[PDB]
Parts: structure tokens; sequence; C-alpha cells
């Protein structure tokens, strides 16, 4: 089987600059002075989308801005200018010889200014109490960088275990990102404390956000 | 303008079997052969084999030779394929794909089909509303939240409105607690619509064919 090396393997890019990802494989890939390497962009949640075929051709409806290159095993994909609806992981896939071969894919993040999370905190609902369980849901909407801290406060002290953190993948229109962090406590347990409080932090600083509410 | 659609998810015992299909249509089926692809939850494509639907020629990507069955139905632009002898690792998605446009890769894709090889039985899920509890409410945006927690097996499809709200949603990916899948939606909209106008959230697990339509009032 022939092997695809894709690098580099994660990549972050401002708006407007170059983005260029390499692919190496470990044998030739051409073929009567045709190139068969082809590459695809895959946003998550959906199949892959066939961007440049044949190591320099552009699918009909694929915005100029794309532009592959190489020939023999080295192949490069160009992006210029850069645009938020390109963060994906890109793939080179031959197909020269059996069995057709993908990359190791490349993640394409974009650069942008930082930005303030959104937090909104959400008390148990009365319909999951009845039952015994009680979540408290925090939804920190929209920030950059992706790295953000968010520490959970019962009755002023900090609630280690119970928690469930869950990223979103860099929004394609304003490029930021989103995390839901839900600590889950039983209904006991949160019917003896008042105060519930979600708060975040970015990397290092010292100035958090914070949301709470009280039983009442 | 060439459509590939693919079945459901699938929930597989392991040691059983699963066939999944891919109408095709757009296009004349016999001129194009029929690819597919596996995909595994870290995200990496793998070839499976194609079929001619034609004469029913195959090929096979040596890896999956014995475990892939692909068939074809001429009268139905239908592919099937087939797995047997499932184990966990045959636990990914699997797109059907073909070369309209001989670009000689890939063109066309389905939507993909989650298989799920697993002993485990059936859970649905707990939909649970989300509302902000006498809050903001004076021309500034407002979030609401729906969680959908303890079902199993993927996937679920959460939607706000009947779809009639796309923009403000964010529906954050599913995580394993115990052995058991959560996942929340959330969506921001002005404080004009809520509690004005109504704000529902519909979760749907294929799984159990459960279907659940929660309203967020405050």
């Amino acid at each position: 089987d022939m092997v695809l090396t894709q690098s580099p393997a994660s990549l972050a890019v401002s708006l407007g600059q170059r983005a260029t990802i390499s692919c190496k494989a470990s044998q030739s890939v051409d073929y009567d002075g045709d190139s068969y390497m082809n590459w695809y962009q895959q946003k998550p949640g959906q199949p892959p989308k066939l961007l440049i075929y044949v190591a320099s051709n552009l699918k009909s409806g694929i915005p100029a801005r794309f532009s592959g290159s190489g020939s023999g095993t080295d192949f490069t994909l160009n992006i210029h200018p850069v645009e938020e609806e390109d963060a994906a992981t890109y793939y080179c896939q031959q197909s020269n010889e059996d069995p057709f071969t993908f990359g190791s894919g490349t993640k394409l993040e974009i650069k942008r200014a930082d930005a303030a999370p959104t937090v909104s905190i959400f008390p148990p609902s009365s319909e999951q109490l009845t039952s015994g369980g009680a979540s408290v849901v925090c939804f920190l909407n929209n920030f950059y960088p992706k790295d953000i801290n968010v520490k959970w406060k019962i009755d002023g002290s900090e609630r280690q275990n119970g928690v469930l953190n869950s990223w979103t993948d860099q929004d394609s229109k304003d490029s930021t990102y989103s995390m839901s962090s839900t600590l889950t406590l039983t209904k006991d347990e949160y019917e003896r404390h008042n105060s519930y409080t979600c708060e975040a932090t970015h990397k290092t600083s010292t100035s958090p956000i914070v949301k709470s509410f009280n039983r009442n | 303008e060439v459509q590939l659609q693919q079945s459901g998810p699938e929930l597989v015992k392991p040691g059983a079997s699963v066939k999944m299909s891919c109408k095709a249509s757009g296009y004349t089926f016999t001129d194009y052969y029929m690819k597919w692809v596996k995909q595994s939850h870290g995200k990496s494509l793998e070839w499976i084999g194609d079929i001619n639907p034609n004469n029913g020629g195959t090929g096979y990507n040596q890896k999956f030779k014995g475990k892939a069955t692909l068939t074809v139905d001429k009268s139905s632009s239908t592919a099937y394929m087939q797995l047997n002898s499932l184990t966990s690792e045959d636990s990914a998605v699997y797109y059907c794909a073909n070369d309209y446009g001989s670009t000689y890769g890939f063109a066309y894709w389905g939507q993909g089909t989650l298989v799920t090889v697993s002993a485990a039985k059936t859970t649905p899920p707990s939909v649970y509303p989300l509302a902000p509890g006498s809050a903001a409410q004076t021309n500034s945006m407002v979030t609401l939240g729906c969680l959908v927690k303890g079902y199993f097996p993927e996937p679920v499809t959460v939607t706000w409105n009947s779809g009639s709200l796309s923009s403000g949603v964010h529906t954050f990916p599913a995580v394993l607690q115990s052995d058991l899948y959560t996942l929340s939606s959330s969506v921001t909209v002005p404080s004009s619509p809520r509690p004005s106008e109504t704000v529902t959230c519909n979760v749907a697990h294929p799984a159990s064919s459960t279907k659940v339509d929660k309203k967020i009032v405050p």
C-alpha cells in the first residue's frame, strides 16, 4: 500500500494570508504525464468535498482561491486568500493504484481577534428534578482562542467532579469557538445548597467572567 | 443534480451483520462505478471497494475482502454494502460515492451512515428545556437551551422550531457519561422573540423512533 504523508498536521493562519498544505506520496503517482492526486475539504459533520483533482485541476464551482501543484511524489495545496469558510480538515488522495489512499489530514484554524465568551447559566428544569436529577448547564458562546477554563462553584466552594464539557468546532462565519459545561448532581445534593456559579478564565489572566443564580 | 441518498443509522450486535443502501439519482446509474469509503471517529478515510452497476463488477481493498460485500440493483438505481461478522472496529461512518464527471477521484458523496456495533440496548434521550428564569428582557439578546441527556446510541437530531431558527444555534458534540450519551443545544434570540413568539426544540433519536418537541417557557 502507498502511504500519503500530509504536513503540517495543524496550522493557524490569519484571514487574507496564505495557507500551504503539503502531501508526500511514498511512491510516484504519475501515469502518462498526469499526476493523480486529489484534494478534499471536510467541514465537521459532512462528507468530504472534492476540491482539486489530478494534481492541479480546480473542480467546477470551487473558488479560485484554491490551487494545487506538484507532481511525482510531492504535492501542495494553496489557499489564497484565506477566508472564514476555510476552517476545515484537508486531505490529499492518490488515485494512481490499488488501493486508493487518503492523507493523514491537516486541520486549518483561522486566527482572529481575542473575543470574550457569552456566558449563560441554567438551573435544572422542574421536569428533571422530579426524577431525582439536577443538571446545571453553562453555555460559553463565541470566544477565542479555544483555550478557556470553566470553574464551577457551589455555595462559594469549587466543585471538581460531575462536570461535562463539550467544545464546538471553529465557526464558519466568525471563526469563533463555543463550549458547553454541565455540572451534574443529584436532586438531594442540589437541594442542599443555594448559590451555583459558573466562571470562565482565558488561559492565565486573572479577571474572570462569572454568572450565577440562587435556588430562589 | 447527482444525488446519493444513504440509509439511516444502525446499531448492530457484535458478531452479527448489517446491510446499508445508497440510492442514486440525477444520472445514468450504470454509467458510473459506485465506490464505498469508511471513516472512523478520530476521522480518517479508507477506501472499501467499488462496484460496476452494469455487470456487478467488483473491486475490493484487500483489508475489506470478505468483510464487505458490495451489491447493486439496476431497477432501483440502488447500491448495497453488507458488512459481515461485525466487531467494534466496524463502528464508523460509511459513505458511498461516485465519479460522475470523471475527475478520477470521488466527486459526489452520500451523507453517510453511522454504524455502531454494540451489545448494548438502545436508550431514548431525556429532553429537558433550559429557560433563563426571570432574567433580562429589553432589546437585549436572550439565550435558550435544550438538554438532551442519557441516550444511546448516536446520533440525535436537535432542531429549533422545526428549522425556522438556524441562526444563533449551537449544537454541541455528544459526550459519553457512563455508557450513555449527552449533548445540548442552545439558541440565541432577540428579547422580542421570546417569551412572545413560541420557541420549541425538536429532538429526534432515530435508533428508537423517539421524537420530542419540548417548548421553552419561563
